[PDB]
């Protein structure tokens, strides 16, 4: 794996509130079956399962953490 | 060669005289029905008739107005034809057989 | 707080839905993220609507992309070079001047293409999350371009899961939600496009003239080519929930009249407007033969609850009474309406025989009570405007209805069929199984109308082939065409004619006075019980 | 009082001979209309200036005038039946039934 | 009633007659047979929800763009920020003109609106009719940050694409159609196309143009073949559902719907000949529809909605056909004892396969269930039965046709009197030529903005490439069908003074009909009176 899930999840932490916002809007765009996302919009959670995150979009994330943590 | 003229015109030759043969029909209705002491019935009776004569004024009106589109419109593909015909006279040596 | 992570590598976050849908925020940040989208990421799932049309396009303009399934085929004539003659007269010669008709300077090049495709990529990431992702949802529970992946419908304000996919256009089926505007019926599905939709059409009302307004309920008479647009919307919606509506395209007869509940908000200080919102529907054809009078109802889910549907049928009769013609439903129906139609003409009929009861009962100390009546079928009909059968049929629902075993037909005097009230209190609970509901009811008054009088067209602007005047008139006047006369010109005079009268109130007591009027019967010539079943 | 019987019938009186002349405008009014096909058609005089548009009727009564194979002479006249926008008003209706 | 008992008719005088579990059937009149059953129905449960958020809170957050000229205009075709309720509120009728929340039509809203006319006489009683997207909301951010300086909104940007709507469906409409030259020269293309590659539509056969459902040259008054100004279609009236025929533009659903695509058929690669929808939405072709078993039409005497999209079984699909080898759609298969081989509905058509709808009428081939007696009889190439000249010349012709396609796909259009103006697109859409510029520069120097020529043409172009997105559709809901089109010179001069003797009618039309609209204000004005005069002289 070319990325680091764990830190992944640090930087996940450390971005802002848009940034968050931005990371579940890709996620609901780019949702397939081999992933595990749920997003309760009603109330406004949103949980994503990394392990099932395919290397694309994981890859994805990591540059767009990378932009907006550095 | 020629069609009937009448079936372009569907609209203002049928659909003119039916809506307004047929709101004619209705404010005679409710003219002839209007019970003359009834104030509530005279009141509906005479708002419905000022109602039904400003709708068949606008349904006059409002094909008037349609039917001038239609004639501008008419002449200006006249025109059209025209000018397609005289160019594509040119083009008869591109244009097979 | 915000965001939290388990152990078990999930990222439960927390957001305002508002900013989330923010169309601004939303289209900035999908700029923002439009370029990190990896090409390879995997689509073994649902392959995006969007996607595909963006990837259409692409292959359209020969950009050479195959990351998915596979390009198209047919897309262009071959000839597209300096050979057809439209790149000698452009425009069919409609532009005359040089300067005006050439087009050097717009026809599109590939940088501008590129800037387009890159507009649309740029996009794609704010499109799902636009059209095909829901404001709401509850999806309770106990290749994918064949069948529709529609999934919610939005009208004024709710969302609807349709029950039966229609036949929408690719374009706006492939998607996952579609709005559809509740007076325009444009059917658009990015919520931006709603709210531009929304900000554009201010006609606050349907078309077509009104021929029913009590307080909140209204309806509207659209007729069926005046505005073929609204009607072809209207039936694409329509199929969402009728099984069996596939007239939905050709609607230049049906004369749809729809109703509405009519809304007045004042909350800005500037509009007020009558918000007309559709709520039902029914279409009936122009001239039918077979005495239909509602060819296809529908009221919609999202306004049950309120007995419309009962309203709406009981207004199409009440029409079918102003024109004092005998019509029923469309005979394949549905299988739920088969059974409303079964309470409705049981209710009907049991309120025709209520009328005639207290009428008797006003001339109950008068005429003797050993004198017997006798009302008919089109005693009934004229009253309700079902045809004899469905009075009939809604009769039989009722029991009220009783023959003789035996038939006697020496004798043309004897009785072969009663009709023999079991008791009032049944019949008056039957009826006022309504009470309770409290049901709009159509009050006869307020209807201002007439008939559809027909001329050679019969309401069509074309022709297509099919009471037996311009039946025949319509296949006379049919003649060949490739790419006697006079009618209607005296129906202003019918009035001179006492056989038919103008209104309802007017047919009615004609044929009630008529029925009292009507010989007697003694109660003595049957009154054996057991003959009687 | 009496002085309102006055003010309230002549304001009558004068509005029922507008109602009566607005009657009889829209009765030799239509008159004049159909009698604009016969001097439109046999001896056209504004629907043509020549002899040209052999469809010169009118648009209600008219549907075979409208056709130029319409060589006849079957739609030269008319009824005071066919008179529908007179017809309108149920107090000329009632008129006409005194007068038949 | 007719079929329960005839001992009763309804004139029949009965005699009312009063004193001083039940589970219900089912009727149908199918086949000619009643039916009867306990009460079962539907009891599926609905289900809907009430949005918590309109696009209310989903407006803007920041109006950015300064529209200092015609800003009324703006305002009064947008919206941006007893008495009523009475039986004396009359009946809005299909005329009622708007009178309703703060319109207040102003001479500013008069000029303006004048103006607006008189920047191009397409443009007399404008209206916007088009809704900018998603994708455009990025196109105009780029605009107004090359071109308009932060200046132009997003209702300018609406009205802009709206009037070259507006003049390119002008420019549509005065289209002329065919005369007899481009008439010759489609037909002679067409023969052409087929005598090489083949032609699934059923033109080029004869210079008569056949039946594209059923292949047929049959045409009575009752089944009358027709022709579609939208393509070279021709459809029985039975065999394509055309229950009516408008007297002027007849168009296929497809060029009703997807105006000019060469949309996609779900079951077969060719994208030309005859269309109908789906209960889903996706053009299939009817041939295939018809010949596809597990395929079904609805409305027999419609014809409209096809169904049985996901009822295909899986063998269909992964099925080959021989002929075309597209590993898509779904493929019907020979009848040949033993074997197995598929192909696409039109392809066997294009090849020349030999294919017989039977003794069946094409109701009958719709009829969605196929009788023992049905035999809808289509062979292979070396399957094909006596009579029928075996189809290697097909196979030849419809791969040519369609490797045509693909090197068409690879290959690219390699580039005073002679003016070679290109105005359209290779899928048949428009290219908004300079005088749709100018207009457009017009309207921005009525809206009195940063006006780049540059910056119209960008837009012409961004036009032209949104309807070749949205792929032939218009990019608004606009129409008038009015076939002006295949009309002739003399048969207009005709319709002009047809029409100018209408004209006259009309007018003095609406003069009886002003006679009547006053003569009935003074009915009513007489009501009023008598009752005013009536209430002291009966009532004191
Ligand atoms: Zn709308
Ligand atoms: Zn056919
Ligand atoms: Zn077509
Ligand atoms: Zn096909
Ligand atoms: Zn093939
Ligand atoms: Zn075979």
């Amino acid at each position: 794996g070319s990325v680091d899930l764990e830190k992944l999840a640090f930087g996940l932490t450390k971005l802002n509130e848009d940034d968050l916002v931005g990371v579940v809007q890709m996620v609901t765009d780019n949702k397939t079956p081999e992933m595990n996302v749920t997003n309760n919009v009603e109330e406004g959670e949103f949980i994503i399962d990394l392990y099932s995150l395919p290397e694309g979009l994981l890859k994805s994330l990591w540059d767009y953490v990378k932009k907006n943590t550095e | 060669s020629d069609s009937d003229i009448r079936y372009s015109f569907l609209s203002t030759l049928d659909h003119l005289p039916c809506e307004l043969i047929r709101s004619l029909r209705l404010m005679q209705t409710i003219d002839l029905f209007k019970n003359e002491e009834d104030e509530p019935g005279m009141e509906r009776a005479c708002r419905d008739l000022l109602l039904v004569a400003t709708y068949i004024n606008d349904l006059v009106d409002d094909q008037i107005h349609f039917l001038k589109q239609h004639k501008k419109e008419l002449e200006i593909q006249k025109s059209v034809t025209k000018n397609f015909n005289s160019s594509l006279e040119n083009i008869k040596s591109k244009l097979t057989l | 707080p915000n965001i939290e992570v388990s152990e078990e590598l999930k990222v439960r976050i927390k957001y305002d839905s508002i900013k989330f849908f923010n169309f601004e925020r939303l289209i900035s940040k999908s700029s923002v993220i439009a370029p990190l989208v990896n090409k390879n990421i995997t689509s073994s799932g649902p392959l995006i609507g969007f996607q595909r049309r963006v990837n259409r396009l692409k292959q359209t303009w020969d950009l050479a992309t195959e990351n998915m399934e596979y390009p198209y085929s047919s897309d262009n004539t071959p000839f597209r070079d300096n050979d057809s003659w439209q790149w000698y007269v452009p425009y069919g010669g409609t532009i005359k001047k040089m300067k005006d008709f050439s087009t050097k300077r717009t026809l599109p090049t590939w940088e501008d293409k590129i800037k387009f495709l890159t507009f649309l990529e740029n996009s794609k990431s704010a499109t799902y999350i636009n059209g095909n992702v829901s404001l709401c949802n509850h999806n309770e529970t106990d290749n994918k371009v064949w069948f529709s992946q529609i999934e919610y419908i939005v009208l004024r304000n709710y969302e609807i899961k349709p029950w039966y996919t229609s036949p929408f256009p690719e374009h706006i089926n492939q998607n996952k939600m579609v709005f559809i505007c509740e007076f325009c019926l444009k059917y658009m599905t990015s919520r931006y496009t709603f709210y531009r939709h929304q900000l554009k059409c201010l006609t606050f009302k349907p078309p077509g003239n009104e021929i029913y307004r009590d307080g909140k309920l209204s309806v509207w008479e659209i007729d069926g080519r005046e505005n073929v647009l609204y009607c072809q919307n209207l039936c694409l919606l329509a199929k969402c929930f009728i099984n069996s509506k596939t007239l939905y395209y050709d609607v230049e007869p049906f004369i749809f009249y729809i109703l509405t509940e009519r809304e007045d908000t004042e909350n800005h200080p500037y509009q007020n407007a009558a918000k007309f919102h559709f709520v039902g529907y029914f279409s009936k054809e122009k001239f039918n033969s077979n005495d239909y009078n509602l060819s296809c109802i529908l009221t919609l889910p999202i306004y049950q609850r309120k007995g419309y549907g009962q309203f709406l049928m009981e207004f199409s009769y009440l029409l079918s009474r102003k024109e004092s013609k005998f019509g029923t439903p469309e005979k394949p129906l549905s299988d739920l309406g088969l059974l409303t139609y079964r309470t409705f003409w049981k209710i009907k009929c049991a309120e025709v025989l209520l009328k005639l009861r207290d009428s008797a009962r006003r001339r109950s100390n008068n005429k003797n009570e050993d004198t017997f009546q006798q009302v008919s079928l089109n005693d009934i009909a004229k009253l309700t405007g079902m045809i004899p059968t469905d009075v009939v049929f809604g009769l039989e629902q009722l029991q009220v209805l009783y023959r003789h075993k035996t038939r006697s037909l020496s004798s043309l005097d004897d009785f072969n069929y009663i009709i023999k009230i079991d008791s009032w209190n049944r019949i008056e609970n039957i009826y006022k199984t309504w009470s309770s509901k409290n049901y709009p009811r159509v009050k006869y008054d307020k209807l201002l109308w007439e008939p559809i009088i027909l001329g050679p067209s019969f309401g069509i602007n074309g022709m297509m082939n099919l009471e037996n005047y311009n039946n025949s008139r319509a296949h006379n006047k049919r003649r060949r065409r490739r790419r006697t006369v006079s009618s209607l010109t005296e129906y202003m005079c019918d009035y001179k004619n006492t056989n038919n009268d103008r209104l309802i109130y007017q047919a009615e007591k004609r044929v009630l006075e008529s029925i009292h009027d009507r010989k007697g019967i003694p109660r003595s010539k049957f009154s054996t019980e057991t003959h009687w079943e | 009082l009496k002085a309102e019987l006055k003010k309230s019938l002549q304001d009558r009186r004068e509005q029922e001979d507008t109602f009566d002349n607005l009657q009889q405008e829209i009765y030799d009014k239509e008159t004049e209309y159909f009698s604009h096909n016969s001097n439109n058609n046999h001896s056209g005089h504004g629907g043509a200036h020549g002899s040209k548009s052999h469809y010169s009727g009118n648009i209600i009564k008219g549907f075979d005038t409208f056709s130029k194979s319409h060589h006849s002479h079957a739609d030269s006249a008319f009824n005071n039946n066919d008179r529908i926008f007179s017809l309108s008003s149920a107090t000329y209706v009632k008129q006409q039934h005194g007068q038949s | 009633f007719q079929d329960f008992y005839p001992d009763l008719n309804a004139d029949t005088l009965l005699p009312f007659i009063v004193p001083l579990k039940s589970v219900q059937t089912k009727e149908l009149i199918f086949k000619g047979r009643v039916t009867t059953e306990p009460l079962v129905l539907k009891k599926n449960e609905v289900e809907f929800q009430k949005c918590k958020i309109t696009t209310n809170e989903l407006k803007g957050k920041k109006n950015p763009y300064c529209v200092r000229f015609n800003e009324s205009f703006i305002s009064r075709y947008y919206h941006i920020n007893k008495e009523f309720d009475g039986v004396e509120a009359p009946y809005f009728t299909k005329f009622s003109s708007k009178e309703a929340p703060n319109i207040t039509i102003s001479t500013s809203t008069k000029s303006a609106i004048q103006k607006f006319a008189s920047i191009s006489p397409n443009l007399v009683n404008f209206k916007p009719q088009y809704d900018m997207d998603e994708q455009d909301e990025l196109y105009l951010h780029y605009l107004n940050k090359r071109y308009f300086k932060d200046q132009m909104s997003h209702e300018i940007f609406e009205i802009l694409m709206t009037t070259l709507e507006t003049e390119w469906f002008h420019i549509e409409k005065h289209i002329p159609s065919t005369n007899s030259l481009i008439a010759r020269h489609n037909i002679l293309r067409d023969c052409k196309n087929y005598e090489l590659y083949g032609s699934d539509d059923g033109t080029g056969l004869s210079m008569d143009q056949a039946c594209a459902v059923c292949l047929g040259t049959d045409s009575d008054n009752l089944n009358t073949i027709v022709f579609c100004d939208g393509c070279d279609i021709a459809v029985h009236q039975e065999c394509y559902g055309i229950i009516f025929i408008p007297e002027g533009k007849w168009l296929c659903r497809r060029c009703m719907i997807s105006k000019n695509n060469f949309a996609t058929c779900l079951m077969c690669p060719s994208h030309t000949g005859a269309f109908k929808q789906t209960d889903t939405g996706s053009w299939v072709h009817n041939i295939c529809a018809l010949w596809l078993p597990e395929l079904y039409f609805s409305n027999l005497h419609y014809m409209e909605p096809i169904e049985g999209v996901q009822n295909v079984s899986v063998s269909r699909w992964k099925l080959n056909c021989y002929i075309c080898k597209k590993k898509m759609g779904a493929c019907i298969q020979c009848f040949q004892r033993n074997c197995f081989t598929a192909y696409h509905v039109t392809c066997a058509r294009r090849a020349g396969l030999y294919m017989s709808k039977g003794k069946c009428t094409i109701q009958e081939l719709a009829s969605n269930q196929f009788s023992q007696k049905y035999s809808v009889e289509s062979f292979c190439h070396k399957h094909a039965p006596r009579g029928w000249q075996t189809s290697i010349e097909g196979i030849n012709k419809a791969r040519k046709y369609f490797s045509l396609l693909s090197t068409l796909q690879t290959e690219t259009p390699q580039h005073s009197k002679f003016n070679k103006t290109i105005w359209k697109t290779p899928n048949q859409t428009p290219v908004a030529p300079h005088v749709f510029a100018e207009i457009l520069q017009k309207v921005v120097d009525f809206f009195g903005l940063a006006n780049p020529p540059a910056g119209a043409f960008d837009i012409c172009k961004y036009w032209s490439m949104k309807r070749e997105l949205t792929g032939g559709t218009p990019l608004t809901a606009c129409f008038e069908n009015n076939s002006l089109g295949s009309l002739t010179e003399e048969q207009v001069q005709t319709r002009i003074d047809f029409a100018n003797d209408q004209l006259e009618d009309l007018y003095r039309l609406k003069e009886l009909t002003t006679l009547v609209k006053k003569r009935t204000q003074a009915s009513n004005s007489l009501s009023r009176s008598r009752k005013k005069v009536f209430d002291i002289v009966k009532s004191p």
